[PDB]
């Protein structure tokens, strides 16, 4: 499955994953592509954070899906 | 070389100027709603957002713009910006119905940083809201 | 314990929770009331934002407490 990942700027990335792929796995493919560490990532879709462990099948994330990549951050 | 950004946000603002698409608030929101973002584009972006949707409005916009206000920690550096945050968040409203009243209540719901200065500015100027 | 949940939008929901109720549990009760997904629920109190896990007895949230709930951007 060919999915797209739009950055919080414009640049996009095409990851060749599948429906039985786990989010964590996807983040891994992103780290190998760019260089950002998982712990420093946050996939959002339809205005909602995608928890880890789950798969692209749970969110019904089909092909040509533009995932909104963001960088989470602690607070207080 | 921090400057190309100003050229971007500028064009965009003039791009979807009169259209009210979906890709606008789609990426603009996060830029100033995601989770703590460089006051460099955060403020600017926000401005443009209101600039276009200066007329109409909605809750999602507020609920969001608010989420950022909280993720705004003076961890970056010392600089004046209350001029923008106030402006936008200001014109953002114009109707009536203890609307702005609730907003201020939120700012209080959390801690109490320098923002307090704003609590007075707005808290002061506003439509009747006594008993 | 009867508590009130004031949403930024403009509404006040009343729930019957207990001091031994976990924030996550509260968010669930709300989802059943309206339909706003848990993940998309930012509860705030006299203190600050309540994290998912702790209980209403940790933040010293007594009865008749107005929790400022904010929607974290739309969510399909």
């Amino acid at each position: 499955m060919q999915i797209f990942v739009k950055t919080l700027t414009g640049k996009t990335i095409t990851l060749e994953v599948e429906p039985s792929d786990t989010i964590e796995n996807v983040k891994a493919k992103i780290q190998d592509k760019e260089g950002i560490p998982p712990d420093q990532q946050r996939l959002i879709f339809a205005g909602k954070q995608l928890e880890d462990g789950r798969t692209l099948s749970d969110y019904n994330i089909q092909k040509e899906s533009t995932l909104h990549l963001v960088l989470r951050l602690r607070g207080g | 070389d921090t400057k190309i950004s100003s050229a971007a946000i500028l064009g965009l603002g003039i791009a979807f100027a009169g259209s009210k698409n979906d890709e606008v608030l789609g990426l603009l929101l996060p830029i100033a709603a995601s989770t703590d973002l460089p006051i460099e584009t955060a403020a600017m972006a926000s401005l443009a957002l209101a600039h276009v949707f200066v007329g109409t409005c909605n809750g999602d916009i507020t609920t969001s713009i608010m989420d950022n206000f909280l993720e705004r920690t003076a961890i970056e550096l010392k600089t004046d910006w209350v001029r923008f945050l106030a402006l936008a968040l200001g014109i953002l409203y114009m109707g009536q119905g203890e609307q702005v009243d609730d907003v201020l209540e939120t700012i209080s719901a959390i801690e109490h940083p320098m923002t307090s200065a704003i609590e007075v500015l707005v808290g002061s100027c506003a439509y009747t809201g006594t008993g």
